[PDB]
């Protein structure tokens, strides 16, 4: 079971802080446009993701072309990050 | 009976295994105390542990002079320190101002601003006797709440 | 059938969520996210229960368009908190 | 015991109730991973092994990640408890009031509805779902592929170059 | 010396060295043959279930 | 359903033993001497320190707001310790439909426990440096999942259990040569303290060092095989130990031997510079399947 | 030459791994197309079935036999 | 009397700018340097344990 192996990793976790608590008695906005830029991408790497096992069934000529023109369009997104991004 | 001894004793074992210092950079001393680092006279992972930290440290040492202005600084640390908390004020300095005293900045005796433990009384306090200020305090631990 | 009962109701919920505003404005992006959230519920077993191979790689696409919307939009909601000091539905100027 | 899925979407609305409320973008971002977490199994317990995990790796740990700098951005007032503002605890009260009437109602099979679709019991019948694929099975199994939907792949890598250059240029 | 350091590292290979063994191990107990099946998709899947209905009963993997 | 107990406390253990390894083999680095008056070699300090920090130091919070500081260890060892179960081994522990898939989801959510820290204390101070914490942590894992799938593209699906059988002669260091060299300096991003650094502050430490042990045993499933042996469980463990615990002290040996790079050429490392590397290397590993027939 | 000899060495001495970006990633679009090997791989990704395959009814055919080993259709056999 | 820090350029032209450029490509120096500390490990460290050992003085 998956959700009896979650449960118990998380359980383990709780009760660990109640000992700790129980027992013992006596600003720059330039950080912004990093964080945008990681979301971007990942959607880029969420369409990249399928690759090795969505090439199965599918022609190889036919997805070539296509697969590494997200790749290429993600660079380029990259080469627009290289006219003045900042000082970070 | 004989188990409320004996766990009394187990909890002091583990502050005689480890403890952590303050890095103070405040005096020359402060350069002997980077010879508690340097191999050839070690407490190093023998107990000392040079990560220090504010707040999860146990031992704080005072090294050597403190001024008027540093008296506020180093009294705000002191209650930012955990519960069990042991002083060593390691040097002349420390301990009643070896030299200076008379003087009109360097406070005298150290426990008008935070109360001491453990004294060691050598300017260029020598490792070989700051060995000792670890041994004691580890020897100094020997019964903690009785009932 | 029984299952769509309830979260067609949730749905219902992160709605008036979008059209309900008190004070603060991050909520609304919120409700974005879990308008869209419900959606790929909806969607998701639509495909799974009734078999199409095909179309299944379409919630797949509009898990992708879902956070476009909600990082593009989300990207202004900064630039409200350099003109003025924090977002507000309170704090607008246009008549 | 009897019930999978439907256990796991009370939860979902549960989580849900604090966005019709205004409990301040701190405790209400919250939501979104109670409700986002939860909301994962309803969409695994049918099937769908790489969408199923989609909403963990992009709705959790990439959309309320950026959520996460902008409350610090703009609006942090330091977090404040949801119970003592007024008007906020009775929305969430009659927010909760709405669904958990019609839970009372799933007793006895049949369950009053706004809509005209009935709900009746479908335990066995949620999944609804027999075995039929074998190998390479699912039609979630192969979800997403480059092939045949071609066009798709060039608007949406034209959509997030969009996204760079603007972004930067309002700032 | 390395005499000091190699009982940091022996005890690793302890602590480290039981995740791989009690997962393999178990299936002694569990299972007749010491093996767990892959699920993966509905095709191994439909062959577990017919192996249970093939005189088992209540065992899922079990030979003839 | 038992082995779920066997993989969190001899785990725990792990952790609590690496305070040997973290300062005696560091400090041979150093010329100085680790645990030595606490035990023989030092081996009764690990357990002293649970003593030390779990029962007598008490808490000081700076505002405690209700729910929160007391939620973010965890988040930080709950999902720490859940990432042992998808990993492949000789044998795993319910094993997934897809393995990596849910090895970076995992990681990726780990990052909400520098997240919370944040937003526990009520101070500005705090928040600045606990915000550049992050951008150490969500920056690599853009890169993370590039150099994952160019291994996954070369062989196997997602599944961890076929990543063992594809190395069967060869390890896959030498067809990934620049991708090796990448996953040793990715993996220190997430809290190593090695080429930048930021009660229920010991939890932390239980749950950081945790991951360092996680991403050495990753390391060694994507690069580094040998052997499979299915009727020789025996041969296995013993030879996968020695591997993991070889990526450990290359792991300890860039706390050790350089300087921190600066928060901002951390990001001239990536996103200036590594992010074309990896990328054109992924271009480079979508042609390698359809170049030569390689497909799972 | 003013941009094949000049603009190389400039490049390896001023930002030297905007270099590997360029030649690396160019070379996989040109490798797959020139190289005579990509033909072989897609015709083993098409003979390798994912369902079962379907009967159908004899009414003259050629090159169609029964399910037994025999000289039939295509049936793969390249490189052992 | 001068000794002079600045090297005044090292790479000149092909042979001598590509070896330059393969020590910021990939890394060479790094693993130089992890060299330098993996001999330190193996010789014998000067620890002194107090209750036991002393170290030197003078009379
Ligand atoms: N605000 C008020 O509560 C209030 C109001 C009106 C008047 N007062 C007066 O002001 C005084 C306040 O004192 P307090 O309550 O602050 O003192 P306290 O905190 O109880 O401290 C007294 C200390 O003396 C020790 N002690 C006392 N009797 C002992 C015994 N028989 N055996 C061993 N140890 C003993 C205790 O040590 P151990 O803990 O180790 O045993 C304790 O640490 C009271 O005496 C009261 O008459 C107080
Ligand atoms: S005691 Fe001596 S060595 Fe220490 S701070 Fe004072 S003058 Fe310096």
């Amino acid at each position: 079971n998956l959700m009896l192996a979650l449960l118990t990793n998380f359980t383990l976790a709780t009760l660990l802080v109640i000992i700790a608590f129980w027992l013992p008695q006596l600003f720059s906005m330039k950080f912004f446009l990093v964080a945008i830029t990681f979301l971007l991408f990942d959607l880029e790497i969420a369409l990249l993701l399928p690759l090795p096992w969505a090439s199965q069934t599918a022609n190889l000529n036919t997805m070539l072309t296509m697969a590494l023109f997200l790749i290429i369009l993600l660079a380029v997104s990259l080469a627009y990050e290289w006219t003045q991004k900042g000082l970070e | 009976e004989y188990v409320v001894a004996k766990l009394d004793d187990l909890i002091n074992w583990a502050r005689r295994s480890s403890l952590w210092p303050m890095t103070f950079g405040l005096a020359c001393c402060a350069v002997e105390m980077m010879h508690m680092a340097a191999p050839r006279y070690d407490m190093d992972r023998f107990g000392v542990v040079f990560r220090a930290s504010p707040r999860q440290s146990d031992v704080m040492i005072v090294a050597g002079t403190l001024t008027n202005k540093m008296a506020p600084a180093l009294r705000k640390v002191y209650d930012q320190m955990p519960e069990p908390r042991y002083v060593v004020s390691m040097g002349s300095c420390a301990n009643g101002g070896g030299y200076y005293h008379y003087s009109y900045s360097v406070v005298r005796g150290c426990d008008r601003i935070v109360p001491v433990d453990i004294y060691v009384p050598g300017c260029p306090p020598t490792a070989e006797a700051l060995l000792y200020g670890i041994l004691q305090l580890q020897k100094k631990i020997k019964r903690e709440k009785r009932l | 059938s029984m299952v769509y009962m309830n979260i067609m109701m949730a749905f219902t919920v992160s709605l008036v969520g979008l059209l309900m505003y008190r004070s603060h404005l991050m909520s609304s992006l919120l409700c974005l996210e879990g308008m869209m959230l419900s959606l790929f519920v909806m969607a998701a077993l639509t495909i799974l229960n009734s078999h199409f191979t095909l179309a299944s790689m379409m919630p797949i696409i509009l898990l992708v368009f879902a956070a476009c919307e909600a990082a593009l939009g989300l990207s202004l909601l900064v630039m409200v908190s350099n003109t003025y000091g924090t977002d507000y539905v309170q704090n607008l100027n246009l008549l | 015991m009897l019930y999978i899925v439907f256990i796991l979407s009370v939860i979902f609305v549960m989580g849900f109730v604090g966005f019709s409320s205004k409990p301040s973008p701190i405790y209400g971002g919250l939501g979104l991973i109670v409700s986002g977490g939860v909301g994962c199994g309803i969409v695994l317990n049918f099937g769908g092994s790489f969408l199923g995990l989609m909403v963990f790796l992009i709705y959790l740990g990439g959309m309320m990640v950026v959520f996460g700098y902008t409350t610090a951005m703009a609006t942090e007032q330091y977090p404040e408890i949801w119970l003592s503002n007024k008007a906020v605890l009775g929305a969430f009260v009659t927010g909760l009031l709405m669904e958990f009437f019609m839970v009372y109602y799933v007793l006895k099979d049949k369950e009053v509805e706004v809509v005209f679709e009935f709900n009746g019991l479908g335990d066995w019948v949620i999944y609804d779902t027999g075995d039929s694929g074998f190998f390479s099975e699912e039609a979630m199994g192969i979800a997403a592929l480059y092939s045949y939907g071609t066009w798709l792949v060039i608007v949406t890598g034209w959509s997030l170059l969009i996204g760079v250059v603007v972004i930067m240029e309002i700032t | 010396m390395w005499f000091e350091v190699l009982p940091g590292i022996a005890v690793m290979g302890v602590c480290l060295f039981i995740p791989g063994m009690a997962t393999a191990r178990i299936h002694r107990f569990s299972n007749g043959g010491k093996e767990k099946r892959v699920a993966h998709y509905p095709y191994q899947w439909y062959l577990m279930e017919r192996d249970r209905r093939v005189s088992g009963v209540n065992r899922s993997y079990v030979s003839k | 359903m038992i082995n779920i107990l066997m993989l969190i406390i001899p785990i725990l253990l792990a952790v609590a033993f690496l305070t040997l390894v973290e300062r005696k083999v560091l400090g041979y680095m150093q010329l100085r001497k680790g645990p030595n008056v606490v035990g023989p070699y030092g081996l009764l300090q690990p357990i002293a320190d649970a003593i030390k920090l779990f029962i007598k130091e008490p808490l000081r919070p700076a505002t405690s707001s209700a729910s929160m500081f007391i939620l973010a260890p965890i988040m930080a060892l709950g999902l720490a310790l859940t990432m042992w179960i998808p990993l492949p081994m000789p044998y795993p522990l319910i094993n997934m439909n897809l393995g990596v898939l849910f090895m970076l989801a995992m990681s990726s959510l780990a990052v909400y426990s520098i997240l919370w820290s944040g937003w526990a204390s009520n101070s500005k101070y705090a928040l600045i440096g606990a915000l550049r914490a992050v951008a150490q942590t969500i920056s690599y894992e853009v890169t993370l999942a590039i150099i994952l799938l160019s291994v996954l593209l070369m062989s196997g699906s997602f599944t961890l259990s076929t990543l063992i059988t594809t190395q069967e002669q060869m390890w896959l260091i030498l067809p990934a040569w620049p991708l090796a060299m990448m996953w040793f300096i990715s993996t220190l991003a997430e809290t190593n303290r090695a080429p930048f650094d930021l009660g229920p502050f010991a939890l932390f430490f239980m749950a950081e060092y945790a991951n360092i042990i996680m991403m050495n045993i990753f390391t060694a499933i994507l690069f580094l095989g040998t052997s499979h042996n299915p009727h020789m469980p025996e041969l296995y463990t013993i030879n996968f130990t020695i591997k993991s615990l070889l990526l450990t002290m290359s792991f300890l040996w860039i706390r050790a031997s350089y300087p921190r790079f600066r928060y901002d050429q951390l990001m001239h490392l990536l996103w200036k510079n590594f992010l074309p590397l990896t990328l054109a290397l992924c271009m480079w590993h979508v042609s390698l399947p359809i170049l030569t027939s390689g497909i799972p | 030459a003013e941009r094949v000899a000049a603009f190389l060495k400039n490049v390896w001495a001023k930002e030297p791994v905007l270099v590997a970006s360029f030649a690396i990633a160019g070379l996989a679009v040109i490798l797959p197309t020139l190289s005579p090997y990509t033909k072989y791989s897609l015709m083993i990704n098409x003979x390798x079935x994912x369902x079962x395959x379907x009967x159908x009814x004899x009414x003259x055919x050629x090159x169609x036999x029964x399910x037994x080993x025999x000289x039939x259709x295509x049936x793969x056999x390249x490189x052992x | 009397t001068y000794k002079y820090v600045n090297l005044r350029e090292p790479s000149m032209d092909m042979k001598s700018v590509t070896d330059r450029a393969a020590q910021t490509l990939l890394w060479t120096e790094l693993i130089r340097g992890l060299g330098m500390t993996l001999s330190y490990l193996f010789r014998e460290p000067a620890t002194i344990n107090y209750p036991f050992e002393k170290g030197p003085l003078s009379p």
